């Protein structure tokens, strides 16, 4: 018997599904198949309407204790949490109702775990993260938009091989993923300290490989793993090593609210 | 008659609703609801023109990287801005790259399973399977052996009780048609899918810096810096790791993909007759390949009335025909401005009431072209490449026509591409010729770095004052989109993205004619109304993506 | 009557010389040559015990990993050092993947093409083939179409006149009896080894920090950090990428190579009656489990003249007796000192002095063991190992003799192991048996760290007076490796290295005695003097290590 | 046609020949089959003894003034280069007649480009670097022991898809791998800064993944590219971050000359 999971998407992009589609330990196909049962996914499920809202229900009550539950995308509370409904339900409803007997949460991306460019700006549509529509609940974030899916995957292994979830800092992220700033740990650091900077794209200082701050990079305020992990597992890929700054998605109050070229506060 | 809601809809994107009156066994009449927004136009506005594109990405992650691109080419239609043509055909790369990706993932996880019965693959012969596929592929793994081995993988599943995903599936039911063995080859290909969209998206993330959601573009041209002797950054080392995953994909698509395709329809011939969305298709050109945002690689059309002969060529993503013609209604919308709006004059303003048949059912907008429907993505964009007379496209279709004439002895007719499996067939066309664009294109970025070229960006400046607008269109999986930015002051003061899922899921418009998916499921059969399988597979071929309809 | 020289011979590492007197057609006498020295004892000398290994792993490339740990392990035995068992696990997991490589490109890269002609591959037909394997092989790419497109890549590299090297190879020789099936086969899965071998590789790689030349150890343990809440270190995340491709290696090892390695011995059976190179062996036990630098998943031990009842099982790396009994001579080699040395008073004195039949003529030492020849590697390993009554290996050479069985009608006995293809089989039972010390040494480690153990590394001290003596023993991919350490007043005063390719290769000994490899040679048939194959075929079977043998 | 390669193995280890199975882009076996037409190399030749020097001097005569040589290993001169011998004559001799009619000449791996460890302590063999035993002809140099090998790769595909070398430094090797010091691009030059050191394997900073100076690492006296392309593309694998210090491999007068722990000098 595999683990069981529970996956709701509520002001969800999708991203942070796909990302698992990127991910080779494991697999998305030996995720399903081999480390854990997924019994609730509207992206892969064969089942729909009413047949897969049964599975649901009877998986609430077969696993009671014993599931993950997993969201992306923010939880709007605006007008009474109309703006996303789902079998005529709106989604705070279905995600409260699931938390119920989850043996463990995570809000995977920064939309479930900070709000993130959901609620942006205006706001909407009174969109929160997962935690601000659980005050019960210890609710595990890992975010980025979307995170790389290890960050999610090394967590439920976590979870499942070693009975408790990783250690947390004090916003309940995964240390070993987001226990550092960028900065603190970013291989054009001595190129930062040099004062050796690209000031735009294509520049000759740019085409060397140079650090980006004056570009806007959010380094210096993100906590990730971007620098050290990267993305897609082929070596050398993240945003800066391609010659882009840091946007900051991971971090509150820096992704999706300070500009691209917004120069980072250094500590 | 009975009145049926499938809610949710699974193996899409994002979250939709379907209503269907159900006849006498028949679909008579159907209402599709888009159930959840954002409000991603008005969390970009006042903003910098140069930020929108990192925003409004975020409309969609299945089809990541597009509105990225669409939004830095709506800022440079604003400014006036030429991309430079390295910047293009990196672009181009990604764009292609990303599309192989996400046709495969829809082909095989999302839409299989409409067609595809896993429990009849339990009873299936190997090897049986394996000779059935004898001069009908070259692929290398469809041998009794690799089918063996996914068959146990089902057993093993079943056995588990622990079904999953694959729980309470339409196993059994009557529109089930295919054979034991073809259903074991289609969980084969399937499993194989998953290899083959993950080698194309190491090539997007090459030059992305990550995907999903990439992040090496700007307003002006894109942030990777070429350089054939630089550590660090874009060399002739990073350029080979790109060109070999880019040699990976060939293979699948036209020996497993494009032959499953023909195989689909040689089974299902009677969807050759039904799901049609509309008469009207659109599609813009793709893939610029010049220093002024043209000379496209692929075309671009409008086709009305279903008449190949006398459509309308569009080669400029700055047609003047185009672009007058695009407006958007809510009607019956949850906005509260119902007249059609075109889109640098649109509004956003949310309106709720709840559901009602009549009034108002959905977060999509209407969008007509010149007050009409129409239909957009891979069956529009196929049509207008036809219509074009694009031997490529000809010559593919043909492909695919062989294998089915093969199996069956019939031809296709263009009339029976007006359907939910011509529809399948357009956008498996649509991922073959992708190959092709992407060797062209990482020969062309070759070539071009050799001569001297090494340019990638050219900074914008921005008018502190003034009022300008801009419209960046783009030829994505589903179909057209347009992201549409006016500026003022220097910062962002209306943003509209008009996008493909808009123009096929839309509810009824202004003058309460019906969008494509609501028009393709008239007539549909429903052999059990308590599992209405054939309506699913209908609106799965269109490809929903709802965060993208409603954004 | 004649005298034939092979030289360079290839498809070995390294620079050798085979000679060979050749009456009434078969061999009669052999001289086997090293013809390159480095003098690696000598570079490593006067420097600090703790930074022999990153120098002496130089040693070789090819068994990379191998000199790097026996050097810690010489080291750690002069000082007194137990190894933390964490590190001792990730120790155990680079040699057993590194070795998996090493074994894999040894049976195709190197050895395949003197059993296997890729002419005859072109007059294959693929169904035939394929055909063949029903019933024999459960791998996933045994089908007609795999074996068509590798043979369009041989029909294309011939077409373009450009064979490179596959050139005035031994194509059409008698002793070439494969059919044009069987000659496809194989070089569809010599093309299919390279990417096993390259997962495996990766394994290393994750420990390693890289390979070749790995560069994660330490006296005293390795530089792996272990915190499972770590970011930049070995985490859990990492731990799951080293295990997602331990995974992948079982398939092609099991259904591949132990397959062609029963498959080759049914179609040559004469070459289990001819090879035989020594009648004493010897192997050492591998992959401590301890705290105390014991508890070895695999045994080791002491064969005299063949007799596996009364052989003398070997348990420690301080064994007494196997430290004693190994002695190097000179007196045919072109160094100085021609009396048996005991390594840790061996000298490396060049006396080179031209090729003499009678005189020196290689810069190989001649190992003894209590003065006599013995033969070490992967046949010694698998008869102590039969000696032992290990089940597991008992069980995987039956799994090879059975399927020789179904093809041949005829068995396989213990006494048709001391040959050529016996060398080949124990070769590929190692391979086998490795798959499951990677899992036990993760799944070890998994365990370890749970229980709250993180150590990695305990710093040692040396004395600055005081002579002390130290001995690292390793069953390497070739058979016993031995470093042999002297540290005096804080530095190295000694250092000798005692290398399997050194026992097998070495020229005659004090007593005139014949090694593994002359020995091997005596009775060889030759159909063609000047395409000397048959000879070349025992001599890969050794797996001959120049580099290694000589340093 | 593809262009010819002829490979000569002086005092090597056969790790350089080992780099190219790790190779991905292209792997070897595209290598041999697309990429070049590998003449001579004594590791994978079918050919043996009299056949393989025969296949060596027919290619030599027919790509007169077109193929890549390329040499690993050192070449030992000592007593009239007896210390390596192939076919009964001194491999110095090999290689020079080789390098009469190169196209290019590639020296592949440290032992080649400066005498690496063969030459290092005493040098019993009197062992030296391929451009010694060439003073007129220009020696490309790809240190590392043994380097990334799309160092090497993607410096014979410059030379066959744009007809010249990539660009070199004032030791000869390209400016795209060995451009910049290690240290100058470091993802742990932030923890440099601020004085957190590893001080012995298994401490706690070393489990936080700190900085390696004081552990002995030559990134700041070795120039290469191993904190950026790292090793095996698998993401993430390199000697540091491993845990290891930089040993200087790569650079002549560090590696193989200094101790493990003996600490670089910082400029
Ligand atoms: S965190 Fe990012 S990728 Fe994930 S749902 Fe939100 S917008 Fe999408
Ligand atoms: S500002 Fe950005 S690019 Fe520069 S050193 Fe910091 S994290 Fe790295
Ligand atoms: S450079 Fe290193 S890997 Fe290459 S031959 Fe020399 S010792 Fe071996
Ligand atoms: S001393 Fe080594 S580990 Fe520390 S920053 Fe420099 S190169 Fe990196
Ligand atoms: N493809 C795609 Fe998403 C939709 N509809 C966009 O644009
Ligand atoms: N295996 C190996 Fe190398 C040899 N001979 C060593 O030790
Ligand atoms: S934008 Fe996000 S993905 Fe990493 S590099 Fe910065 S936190
Ligand atoms: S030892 Fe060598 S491999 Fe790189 S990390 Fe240092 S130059
Ligand atoms: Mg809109
Ligand atoms: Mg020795
Ligand atoms: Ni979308
Ligand atoms: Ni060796």
């Amino acid at each position: 018997q595999r683990p069981p999971v529970i996956w709701i998407g509520a002001q969800e992009c999708t991203g942070c599904t796909e990302s698992l589609l990127r991910a080779t330990h494991p697999t998305v196909e030996n995720l399903v198949l081999e480390t854990i049962s997924l019994e609730y996914h509207e992206v892969l499920s064969a089942a729909f309407g009413h047949q897969v809202e049964e599975n649901k229900h009877n998986a609430l009550e077969k696993y009671k204790g014993q599931y993950v539950l997993v969201v992306d995308g923010s939880i709007p509370l605006k007008d009474n949490g109309i703006y996303c409904m789902v079998a005529g339900e709106p989604i705070v409803d279905h995600i409260r109702k699931a938390a119920e007997g989850a043996a463990a949460i995570i809000a995977i991306g920064s939309c479930s775990a900070w709000g993130g460019v959901a609620a942006a700006g205006v706001n909407p549509t009174g969109a929160v993260s997962l935690q601000e529509v659980l005050p019960g609940k210890t609710v595990i974030n890992i975010p980025g938009c979307p995170p790389n899916p290890h960050n999610f995957l090394a967590t439920v292994a976590h979870i499942i091989t070693y009975g408790k979830p990783p250690k947390l800092d004090d916003k309940n992220r995964p240390t070993f993923a987001y226990g550092r700033l960028i900065h603190e740990h970013c291989e054009r650091r001595p190129h930062f300290d040099a004062g050796r900077f690209a000031k735009e794209f294509g520049d000759e200082g740019h085409r060397e490989g140079w650090c980006l701050y004056h570009l806007g990079c959010k380094g210096p305020e993100t906590y990730g793993n971007c620098s050290t992990l990267q993305f897609c597992d082929v070596g050398g890929v993240w945003p800066v090593a391609i010659g882009h700054p840091c946007y900051g998605c991971n971090e509150e109050g820096i992704g999706f609210h300070k500009g691209i070229h917004q120069l980072a506060n250094v500590e | 008659s009975q009145r049926i809601t499938i809610d949710p809809v699974t193996r899409i994107q994002g979250h939709l609703r379907i209503d269907c009156e159900i006849e006498n066994g028949v679909v008579s009449k159907a209402w599709a609801s888009g159930t959840m927004w954002r409000g991603m136009e008005e969390i970009v506005k006042n903003r910098d023109p140069r930020d929108a594109w990192m925003i409004v990405q975020r409309i969609c992650g299945v089809c990541t990287t597009t509105h990225a691109l669409s939004s830095v080419r709506a800022a440079e239609s604003a400014l006036n801005i030429d991309v430079p043509v390295n910047a293009q055909y990196i672009r181009n790369i990604i764009l292609a790259a990303h599309t192989t990706h996400d046709h495969i993932v829809h082909f095989y996880q999302l839409s299989a399973l409409d067609w595809v019965d896993i429990t009849s693959a339990l009873q299936a012969d190997p090897t049986k399977a394996s000779e059935m596929l004898k001069g009908v592929s070259t692929w290398h793994l469809n041998s009794p052996e690799e089918f063996t081995k996914v068959q146990n993988k089902i057993k093993d599943l079943v056995a588990s009780g622990q079904l999953g995903i694959f729980a309470n599936g339409y196993w059994g039911h009557p529109a089930m048609k295919l054979p034991p063995e073809v259903n074991l080859i289609a969980v084969a290909h399937y499993l194989q899918a998953l290899e083959c969209q993950r080698d194309a998206n190491r090539v997007v993330a090459l030059l992305g810096g990550k995907t999903p959601h990439i992040q090496n573009l700007a307003v002006g041209g894109v942030a990777n810096p070429i350089n054939l002797d630089g550590l660090g950054v874009l060399n002739l080392e990073r350029l080979m790791y790109i060109k070999s995953f880019i040699d990976k994909l060939s293979d699948f698509v036209e020996q497993v993909y494009k032959v499953d395709t023909a195989v689909i329809a040689a089974f299902y011939p009677e969807w050759l007759t039904r799901g049609k969305g509309a008469v009207n298709y659109l599609s813009v050109p793709e893939f610029p390949t010049d220093s002024k945002n043209g000379s496209f690689l692929f075309p671009g059309g409008y086709i009305e009335n279903a008449d190949l002969s006398s459509y309308r060529p569009i080669t400029s993503h700055s047609d003047e025909y185009l672009i007058k013609g695009i407006q958007e209604s809510a009607k019956h919308s949850w906005y509260k401005d119902e007249a059609p709006q075109a889109p640098w004059e649109g509004t956003t303003i949310p309106a709720y009431d709840g559901w009602s048949d009549d009034g108002k059912y959905s977060w999509v907008k209407s969008p007509t072209f010149y007050g009409k429907t129409v239909e957009v993505g891979p069956l529009a964009n196929m049509l207008v490449k036809l219509a074009a007379g694009r031997e490529s496209t000809q010559n593919k279709l043909n492909e695919i026509v062989a294998i089915y004439q093969k199996l069956t002895g019939n031809t296709l007719e263009v009339a029976q591409l007006h359907s939910t499996l011509g529809r399948i067939i357009g956008r498996t066309v649509h991922c073959c010729e992708l190959q092709d664009i992407l060797q062209n294109q990482y020969s062309a970025l070759i070539t071009n770095i050799g001569k001297g070229d090494h340019t990638t960006f050219v900074k914008p400046n921005i008018p502190a004052t003034g009022e300008f607008k801009g419209v960046g269109f783009l030829e994505a999986p589903r179909g057209m989109l347009s992201h549409w930015m006016v500026i003022k002051d220097g910062i962002i003061s209306n943003y509209q993205a008009v996008v493909p899922s808009t123009w096929n899921s839309g509810p009824r418009n202004f003058n309460d004619d019906v969008g494509p998916y609501e028009q393709s499921l008239v007539g549909t059969p429903v052999a059990d109304p308590n599992k209405p399988l054939e309506v699913v597979r209908t609106i799965h071929s269109f490809d929903p993506c709802m965060a993208c309809a409603v954004h």
